[PDB]
């Protein structure tokens, strides 16, 4: 598959781009999607700055603090689990994911978040091939932020219970 | 180079009143935000934008940030014609330029 | 709609002027959009067809007869679609307008037969009866309006006006809008178990009645004098500006009503008296009113012997069948 | 047939717009669906032997 | 239709615009005809007429469901073009021959519409 | 089936005269000759009511009386086993939603979005029909 | 037969006055002056199909042009004898240049692009977003002459390059880059579309990915 | 007594507009007739039938009255047939086109505005000929000598005498607009290309009685301005008109040319939008 898929298709041209210059600029400034989610927090991250004695915080920093947040949240997850449900035994059988609704939808919340800030890091391309307003896409990212992941984990509560049922 | 109608919706930022010549303003290119050049210029709503992550600055309001995470204004440099009518720089900013730092702008 | 999209992606010289372009897209058009407005007219007159005998502890007057007129109406709607298409100066106009002038008659059979449904039996005006009847004056007067609209001498005058209008804001209105309040007061116990507050629904009724005869009867003198549909503007020195107030005014009042409805919805739907027994209307037809109040999955647990048009009437009545085979054939 | 193309094929860069060469921008296609399904057809072949035999 | 209303009393333009009104009453007229009346048909359909044959279910229990989704969908397309920069549809509910053309009406909502 | 067939039958006549009537009176009187438009609507929504009616005809003559057909008859005669009635399925709204992302994608002019529309539609579609068919797992 | 523009103005009358003025004033309402522009802004705007325009808003859609049989020319004569505007190229036949707006060096007007051009439309000449609606359109199916005069009269919130800071041979090579750069192959295989790892990561979540659990879901059993 | 029967319809200015009002009228009283019938027959059955009084068995099953319903459908056909045919007559009336008019005016509406022609004067008294075609077409519209064109800011103002057949040719430069003057009672589309589409773009006027101003709308689907295409149509005496024609033909415009004829030389009717 590898081999078909880098025989077939075309994967960073960078003939067509050209050599870096700090003076010249194109449209379309994405990373890969693995880091797509970064650069979504920066832009639809609202400009807050704190100016005090002869010294400046500017507005980045709150990126910083919140990737490494999303850093320390993810490998200090188990610890957390097991001292809120409070179970501490040995377990060799798995779980379906319609036993557990509280973790399914914490889960399914975490992913809406990741979906809304890589969605967010592609507004231009968006807001070009889907005739859509720029500002619109930015204040849509800003909001979702906030709206969606709890719209998600009520309806993926509802969903493994009707499972169940 | 503004056009001669408007020239009247200018607004002067408090220490820069002489920095232009007639209808030439010369701001600085690096966004003050995190250092993309901002090189969108879009000629009659006056507004420069920023293709990395979509700032905007009005370039009829001393290059007032208007949209997006860019909090503080473009700097502007001084600007004269000399003894052969050349366009030649009248001085230094009065600011640094680039992103913001735990010591100053 | 196929062909359109491939003249505005593609450059497809289907519908230019320098061909037949401007009338091909005209008939098309309206051969497709008069039966539209047949197709959602019909199943309503059934609807109310359905609940006049109910409350008039009556039979359904001239069944043979309705059938054979829907059976006309549906033939001939598919023959007058170029009405629509008078002041354009290109079609036959004797034919659509002696056709329209045709179509006239089936629908007045349909409304005589339901005026002698309803004579001489023992009415009871419950929110439905009221919708029905709401239903048959706004319908009459729309349909009125609509045949005198079918003559091409007049069309010539008020056609793309507010006269226009306030015709389909008629019909449509007094069909879809009462006859679907009409159903939904029908039918909520049959689908829920529940019933529908009666009080709200007469609030609601006479608000509703009250906001549409007083938002859209003025738009037929509002344009008979000169003012065409579709404009956003007008000069003060043309008259009517204060009709435009009081269209505006009931426009308020229509929308206002129907905070009763959804009130009423909302809470009747969890609280409410409940039905515990069939037929909840008594005096019921039609072999839906024979099965538990909700219905189970798969919707029957037992059916009765069918011999007539009202099943579950003789089902619960049997010391009737006599008295309704003897005395079928008075009139 | 991947090593028959990869010996035999002309795969310099020719680009212009005189001789539109059509040839070049086939090079790396060829060597991909060759390979990869190459390879493939093994998998494949490997999977249905041990489902049935 | 009562921002329709609320517009046309008071000569002047108050607060609406020429393009807006044009897509509002565009919308207006979809919406009613299409959006809610053919659907409520086959909802009282659904409904009550196995009930009244004495049947157990409709002949194809799926192509139901179908049909409900592709309304909703079909629904949810056509009015999502209010979201464009460039509103909605602007010509009349008709459609007339070559207002609709790509000359005339060259925005992205009479597209949404079509579909 | 004897009523369907007469009701079609009925149908089909009246469309046809409409459709030769209304040829024949714009063959003459018209402006510019026959129309064109309308009496190709008319002369197949003829053919529409009578290949249908036919239909009805024909399975009306290959066939003895029905329970429903039939008067005179009680409910111990359609004592029996209907057919197969789908229970609960997901597949019809994975169907819509592939329709209308090829119907968007073919809205807003974007052929990469029609090709992945009509691969979807394709999928669900063979899903909704394999969907009780499909035999056990072979291991 | 040059002394004659009566028509012209015979077109502009019948499509032109409700939105601009019987003397090209600019109604106060929708339209500007249209005094100091010449033959070449009427030319762009008409030829490529801008022109006359419905409602209008923040930007007016490319669409199919009206005019054509000789009448861009009637147009844009009436227009250029009403101001001193920019007029366009013409061949030695009296004919819009085509062939002769073509450069010989790509690496110049390549540079030339990437510093004055790319930042709104693309590396490649694809499209690009700006602010509150407005876009800027895709480079592929200009023709030279429609480029000359777009960059030369500065369409809506397009600057406007004047022949003096970029000269008629760096307008040439520009030319000749942009009509190379949508013309060429892609030696690598079909590009997707032209812009950056958007594309990639949606091919690779919709191809590679259920090609893999679809052959996992096929080898390995399921319980 | 008749201004409230005819609903609002503006008296005519044409013997064909008294003939429409006359049918308009009377089909009027017809239809409220009926409906004042039907009406009592229902709210009847509503207010005295509605008694389920103290007592009741269950009231009648009857369902069937054939001579009954044999006459409310026998008697419907009649009542149809008789307005068909007095509409036919009125129909065909109005849509005479005598082949020899005394005025001809070529009507082109453009995007959002009116421009009027005058291709030819020839006055049946043989005082006045004179004819205004152009072969400035170097290709279905119309082009003439005398040509008033509207802007968005003047309303065009038509000039025309009173008491001669006027006769219009209807053509549109780019999509369908309308042409509705209320005081004619009559409006008809005006399409693209006429004659590809086969329709009649021409119909005439037998005379205009009353002399004044009047105003017209588009009553068609234009595009954004549809609701600012307002034009005036101005009816004066013969000689009058001839005086207007004569010193228009002397290069002036419209304004001058109805000044020097001692009437207002801007729109009575109608002001230019502000709104625009
Ligand atoms: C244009 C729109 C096309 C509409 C599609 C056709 C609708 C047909 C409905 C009429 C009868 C309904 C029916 O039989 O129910 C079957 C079934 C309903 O299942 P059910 O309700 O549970 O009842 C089960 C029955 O008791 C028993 O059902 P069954 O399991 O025995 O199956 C009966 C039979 C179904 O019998 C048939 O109706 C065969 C009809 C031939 C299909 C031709 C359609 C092609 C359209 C032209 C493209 C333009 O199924 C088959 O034999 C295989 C059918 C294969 C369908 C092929 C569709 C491919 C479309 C892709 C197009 C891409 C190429 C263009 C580019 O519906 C379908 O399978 C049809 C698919 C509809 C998908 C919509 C497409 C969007
Ligand atoms: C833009 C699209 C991008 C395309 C990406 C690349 C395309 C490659 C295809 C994707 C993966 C290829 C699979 C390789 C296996 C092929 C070998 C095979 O025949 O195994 C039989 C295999 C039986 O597997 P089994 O382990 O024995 O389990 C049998 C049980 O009855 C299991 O029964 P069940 O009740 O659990 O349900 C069976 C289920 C099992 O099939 C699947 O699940 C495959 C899809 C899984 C992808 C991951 C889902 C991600 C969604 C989120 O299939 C279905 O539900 C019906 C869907 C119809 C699939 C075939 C339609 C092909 C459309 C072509 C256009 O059945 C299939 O998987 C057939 C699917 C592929 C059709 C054959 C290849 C034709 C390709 C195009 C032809 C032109
Ligand atoms: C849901 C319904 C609906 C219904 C039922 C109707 C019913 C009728 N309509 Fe209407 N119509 C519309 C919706 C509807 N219409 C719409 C939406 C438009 C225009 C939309 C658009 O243009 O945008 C329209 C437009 C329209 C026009 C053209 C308007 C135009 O000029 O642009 C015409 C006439 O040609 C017309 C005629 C009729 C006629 C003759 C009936 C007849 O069916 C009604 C007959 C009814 C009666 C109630 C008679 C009552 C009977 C008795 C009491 C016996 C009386 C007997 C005598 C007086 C003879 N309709
Ligand atoms: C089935 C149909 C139908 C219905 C019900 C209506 C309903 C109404 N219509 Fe509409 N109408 C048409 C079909 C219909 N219309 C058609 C076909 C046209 C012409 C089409 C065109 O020209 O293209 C038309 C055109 C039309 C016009 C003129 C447009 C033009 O200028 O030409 C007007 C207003 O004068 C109007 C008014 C109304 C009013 C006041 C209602 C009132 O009935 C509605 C009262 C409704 C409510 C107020 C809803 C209550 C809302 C609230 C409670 C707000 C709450 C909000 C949230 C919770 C979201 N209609
Ligand atoms: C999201 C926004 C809102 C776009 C939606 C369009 C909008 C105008 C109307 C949508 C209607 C909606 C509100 C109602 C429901 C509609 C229904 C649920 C189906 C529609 C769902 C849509 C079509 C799915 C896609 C939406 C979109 C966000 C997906 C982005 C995918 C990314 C951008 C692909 C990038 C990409 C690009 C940009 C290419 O140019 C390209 C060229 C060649 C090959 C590949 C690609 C490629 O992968
Ligand atoms: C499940 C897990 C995330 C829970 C972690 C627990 C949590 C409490 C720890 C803290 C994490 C914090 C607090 C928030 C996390 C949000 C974010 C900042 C995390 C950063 C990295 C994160 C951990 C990675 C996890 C993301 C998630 C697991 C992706 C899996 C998606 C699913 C399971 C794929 C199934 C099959 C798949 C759908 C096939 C269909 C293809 C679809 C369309 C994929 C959708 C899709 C995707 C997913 C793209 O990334 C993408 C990128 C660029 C262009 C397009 C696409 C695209 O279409
Ligand atoms: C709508 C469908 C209409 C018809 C379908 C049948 C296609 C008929 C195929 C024959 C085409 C032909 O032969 O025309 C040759 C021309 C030469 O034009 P050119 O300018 O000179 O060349 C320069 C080219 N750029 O190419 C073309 O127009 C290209 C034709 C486009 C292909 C057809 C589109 C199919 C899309 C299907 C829609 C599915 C959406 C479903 C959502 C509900
Ligand atoms: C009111 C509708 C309208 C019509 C009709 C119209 N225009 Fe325009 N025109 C505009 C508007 C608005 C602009 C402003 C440019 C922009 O914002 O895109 C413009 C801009 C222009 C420009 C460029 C102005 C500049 O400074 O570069 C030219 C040239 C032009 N029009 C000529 C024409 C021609 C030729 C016609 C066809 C006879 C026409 N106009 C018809 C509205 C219209
Ligand atoms: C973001 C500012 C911006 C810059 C810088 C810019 N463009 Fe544009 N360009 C636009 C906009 C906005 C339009 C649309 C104008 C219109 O539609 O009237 C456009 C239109 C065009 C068109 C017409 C495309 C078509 O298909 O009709 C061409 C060609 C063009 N520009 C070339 C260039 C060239 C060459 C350069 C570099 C010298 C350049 N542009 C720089 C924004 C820009
Ligand atoms: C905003 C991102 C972005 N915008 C655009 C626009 C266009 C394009 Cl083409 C790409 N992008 C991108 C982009 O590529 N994003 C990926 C990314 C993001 C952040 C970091 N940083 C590395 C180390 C830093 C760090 C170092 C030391 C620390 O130690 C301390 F101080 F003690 F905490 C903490 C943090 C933070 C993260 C790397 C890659
Ligand atoms: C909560 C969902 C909203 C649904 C769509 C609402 C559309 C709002 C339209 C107004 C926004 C601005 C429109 C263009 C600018 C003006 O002028
Ligand atoms: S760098 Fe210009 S906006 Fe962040
Ligand atoms: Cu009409
Ligand atoms: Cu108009």
């Amino acid at each position: 598959v590898l081999g078909l898929m880098g025989g077939l298709l075309q994967i960073n041209p960078i003939w067509n781009l050209g050599p870096y210059k700090p003076s010249q600029v194109s449209a379309g400034s994405q990373p890969d999607f693995y880091m797509m989610w970064t650069e979504g927090l920066a832009r639809i991250w609202p400009p807050w700055e704190f100016y005090f004695w002869h010294h400046t915080i500017p507005a980045p920093v709150w990126v910083a603090v919140i990737m490494g947040l999303v850093f320390v949240l993810l490998p200090a997850y188990p610890f957390l689990e097991k001292r809120f449900t409070g179970d501490y035994a040995h377990h060799n059988l798995l779980q379906r994911p319609r036993d557990v609704p509280v973790r399914t939808a914490i889960g399914a919340m975490a992913i809406a978040f990741y979906m809304v800030l890589t969605l967010a890091a592609m507004n231009d391309i968006i807001a070009l091939k889907f005739h859509i307003s720029l500002n619109a896409t930015t204040w849509i990212g800003r909001i979702g932020m906030v709206i969606l992941p709890p719209f998600v984990y009520f309806i993926t509560y509802r969903w493994c219970i009707g499972l169940q049922r | 180079r503004i056009k001669p109608s408007d020239l009247g919706r200018v607004v002067k930022r408090k220490g820069q009143e002489s920095f232009n010549f007639g209808e030439f303003f010369a701001f600085t290119k690096v966004c003050s935000h995190l250092g993309c050049p901002s090189s969108l210029y879009e000629q009659q709503s006056y507004r420069i934008l920023c293709p990395c992550h979509q700032s905007q600055f009005d370039a009829l309001h001393f290059a007032k940030p208007i949209f997006g995470p860019a909090a503080r204004a473009l700097a502007q440099l001084p600007i004269t014609i000399d003894t052969d009518g050349y366009l030649v720089a009248n001085g230094d900013f009065v600011e640094p330029v680039g992103p913001a730092f735990w010591e100053r702008t | 709609l196929f062909g359109l999209a491939a003249d505005r992606h593609l450059g497809a010289h289907i519908y230019d002027p320098a061909n037949g372009g401007v009338l091909l897209w005209q008939h098309l058009f309206w051969f497709f959009g008069h039966p539209e407005v047949y197709i959602i007219a019909l199943p309503f007159f059934g609807i109310v067809s359905e609940i006049f005998p109910v409350f008039s502890r009556k039979p359904i007057f001239g069944y043979t007869t309705l059938i054979y007129a829907t059976l006309a109406i549906a033939a001939l709607s598919v023959a007058v679609w170029a009405h629509h298409m008078y002041a354009t100066g290109a079609v036959l106009l004797p034919f659509f307008s002696f056709m329209t002038f045709l179509i006239a008659v089936p629908t007045g059979i349909k409304f005589f037969n339901w005026i002698g449904t309803m004579w001489k039996g023992q009415l009871t005006f419950e929110t439905p009866m009221l919708f029905s009847v709401g239903f048959l004056i706004t319908f009459l007067l729309g349909g009125l309006s609509g045949v005198l609209l079918a003559s091409p001498p007049l069309d010539f005058h008020v056609t793309d006006s507010y006269f226009v209008i306030a015709h389909f804001h008629y019909v449509l209105f007094g069909t879809i809008v009462f006859a679907t309040y009409a159903g939904i007061y029908f039918w909520f116990p049959k689908m829920t178990g529940r019933l529908l507050d009666e009080r709200l629904g007469k609030l609601h009724f006479w608000l509703t009645f009250i906001g549409f005869h007083t938002t859209f009867l003025v738009q037929h003198w509002l344009g008979d004098e000169g003012m065409p549909r579709r404009y956003a503007d007008y000069l003060p020195t043309d008259g009517f500006t204060t009709l435009n107030v009081i269209s505006t005014v009931g426009a308020f009042i229509l929308g206002v009503s129907m905070l009763p409805f959804v009130w009423n919805v909302f809470k009747s739907w969890r609280y409410g008296e409940p039905v515990t027994v069939d037929d909840p209307w008594g005096y019921g037809n039609s072999l839906e009113w024979a099965t538990s109040c909700p219905p189970p999955r798969h919707n029957f647990t037992e059916l009765p012997r069918i011999r007539s048009e009202r099943p579950a009437f003789e089902l619960h009545y049997p010391h009737m069948v006599e008295r309704m085979r003897a005395e079928a054939h008075v009139g | 047939a991947l090593l028959l193309i990869f010996l035999f094929w002309p795969w310099e860069f020719k680009a212009a717009d005189g001789e539109s060469d059509f040839i070049y921008s086939l090079t790396t296609p060829l060597y991909g669906l060759t390979f990869g399904l190459s390879i493939l057809s093994i998998a494949i072949g490997a999977v249905l032997y041990q489902k049935r035999f | 239709a009562l921002f329709m209303r609320t517009e046309l009393a008071m000569p002047g333009l108050q607060f609406l615009s020429n393009e807006q009104f044009n897509q509002l009453f565009t919308m207006h007229g979809t919406v009613m005809l299409l959006f809610y009346a053919t659907p409520i048909v086959f909802g009282f359909a659904n409904l009550v007429l196995p009930l009244q044959i004495g049947a157990p279910d409709v002949a194809f229990p799926r192509l139901n469901a179908l049909s409900f989704w592709l309304f909703l969908f079909g629904a949810l397309i056509a009015i999502a073009g209010f979201i464009t920069p460039g509103g909605a549809a602007d010509f009349g509910w008709t459609a007339y021959s070559p207002l609709t053309d790509a000359i005339h009406s060259p925005g992205a909502g009479g597209d949404l519409w079509i579909m | 089936m004897h009523i369907e067939a007469r009701l079609f039958e009925i149908l089909t006549a009246f469309f046809a005269l409409a459709a030769v009537v209304y040829a024949v009176l714009t063959a003459m009187f018209a402006t510019g000759g026959v129309e064109w438009a309308g009496t190709t609507a008319l002369v197949l929504t003829t053919g529409l009511t009578l290949i249908t009616g036919t239909f009805f005809r024909f399975v009306a003559r290959r066939l003895d009386t029905r329970p429903e057909d039939y008067e005179d008859a009680e409910i111990s005669d359609g004592a029996g086993e209907l057919g197969f009635f789908a229970p609960h399925s997901w597949w019809p709204i994975l169907i819509s939603l592939s329709f209308s992302t090829a119907a968007v994608g073919a809205a807003l002019w974007l052929p990469w979005l029609i090709a992945a529309g009509v691969a979807f539609v394709i999928t669900s579609v063979c899903g909704l029909v394999f969907e009780y068919y499909w035999g056990p797992e072979k291991h | 037969s040059s002394a004659l523009l009566r028509t012209g103005k015979q077109l502009f009358d019948t499509s032109c006055v409700s939105c601009h003025g019987a003397n090209l004033q600019g109604v106060p309402d929708h339209g500007p002056s249209l005094i100091g522009v010449g033959e070449a802004a009427v030319y762009f705007q008409v030829s490529t199909g801008r022109m006359p325009a419905m409602r209008g808003e923040a930007q007016a859609p490319r669409k199919d042009p009206i005019f054509d049989e000789a009448q861009i020319d009637a147009i844009g004569a009436y227009v250029q004898a009403n101001g001193g505007g920019p007029t366009v190229v013409r061949n030695p036949d009296g004919s819009i240049a085509t062939q002769s707006l073509r450069g010989n060096d790509l690496g110049r007007g390549g540079d030339l692009f990437r510093l004055n051009c790319a930042s709104c439309h693309n590396f490649t000449g694809k499209g690009g977003a700006l602010s509150s609606g407005k876009y800027a359109p895709d480079l592929a199916p200009a023709n030279e002459q429609q480029i000359l005069t777009a960059m030369l009269t500065g369409p809506q919130n397009m600057p406007k390059f004047s022949n003096r800071q970029l000269s008629f041979e760096a307008k040439k090579d520009i030319i000749a880059y942009v009509k190379v750069a949508t013309e060429a192959r892609q030696p690598g295989g079909y590009l997707l579309g032209g812009f950056g790892p958007a594309p990639e990561g949606m091919a690779m979540w919709i191809i590679g990915m259920v090609a893999a659990i679809g052959l996992a879901l096929w080898i390995g059993a399921r319980s | 007594w008749s201004d409230a029967l005819a609903l609002g319809w503006p008296t005519g200015i044409t013997p064909e507009a008294k003939l429409n009002r006359e049918l308009w009228i009377g089909s009027v009283i017809a239809s409220f007739a009926v409906g004042a019938i039907v009406w009592g027959l229902i709210f009847w059955t509503s207010a005295f039938h509605r008694k389920k009084a103290t007592d009741t068995e269950l009231p009648r099953q009857f369902g069937y009255n054939m001579p009954l319903e044999l006459t409310l459908t026998v008697i419907p056909f009649l009542i149809i047939s008789v307005l068909f045919y007095f509409t036919v007559v009125v129909q065909e009336r109005m849509m005479h086109k005598d082949p020899n008019p005394e005025v001809v005016i070529d009507v082109t509406a453009f995007q959002w505005n009116w421009k009027f022609g005058y291709q030819k004067i020839a006055f049946a008294d043989g005082s006045f000929d004179y004819d205004g075609a152009d072969p400035e077409r170097k290709t279905y519209l119309n082009f003439d000598k005398i040509e008033t064109l509207g802007t968005s800011s003047e309303i065009p103002v038509l000039v025309l005498p009173a008491g001669k057949r006027i006769e219009f040719v209807l053509n549109s430069a780019d999509v369908i607009h309308g042409f509705w003057v209320p005081e004619f009672l009559f409006k008809r589309d005006v399409l693209p290309e006429p004659k590809a589409n086969n329709s009649d773009n021409v119909f005439q006027v037998s005379e205009i009685q009353q002399t004044g101003a009047f105003v017209g709308r588009c009553t068609e689907m234009c595009g954004t301005f549809h609701a600012m295409m307002n034009f005036e149509v101005r009816v004066v005496e013969p000689n009058d008109f001839k005086a207007y024609i004569d010193q228009r033909n002397a290069g002036k415009t419209n304004a001058e040319a109805l000044a020097a004829i001692n009437q207002p030389p801007l729109a009575i009717t109608t002001e230019p939008f502000e709104s625009r």
